[PDB]
């Protein structure tokens, strides 16, 4: 969040 | 004041159909791709992580690989449409569309799937 590339999670957030 | 809106918050689709979930956001003039992030999520699963024109499908959750994509033609129209192809039963549930485009908002959309002979 907001690395495209990394995985996000809710709400912005990197789980 | 930045608001995401959905024309529909409940989709009822057949197993195996195609489905486009719409998610609308305010675009005043031309779309400023350098400003736009789109996040589609469904119950702890990452479907779309669009950043300023760039996506890694390596981060799309496996159950959506090949089947889910962002209709990027529609973003100029302020429509972050998620197209899902060959709809499965597991696709049922609550989808979130989150759009950061200067400001940020999100909306929840429910998908219900009917099995082939229900």
């Amino acid at each position: 969040f907001a690395n495209p590339h990394l995985s996000w999670s809710w709400x912005x957030r990197c789980g | 004041a930045f608001t995401v809106t959905v024309p529909k918050d409940l989709y009822v689709v057949e197993y195996g159909s195609n489905m486009t979930i719409e998610c609308k956001f305010p675009v005043e003039k031309q779309l400023d791709l350098a400003a736009l992030i789109v996040y589609w999520e469904m119950e702890d699963k990452n479907i779309i992580q669009f950043v300023h024109g760039e996506e890694d499908l390596k981060v799309q959750h496996s159950s959506y690989r090949q089947r889910a994509r962002l209709l990027k033609d529609q973003l100029s129209l302020g429509n972050a449409a998620l197209q899902i192809t060959d709809v499965k039963l597991q696709d049922a549930g609550v989808y979130r569309c989150m759009i950061s485009y200067g400001g940020a908002d999100y909306k929840r959309i429910t998908v219900k799937v009917n099995a082939a002979y229900a």
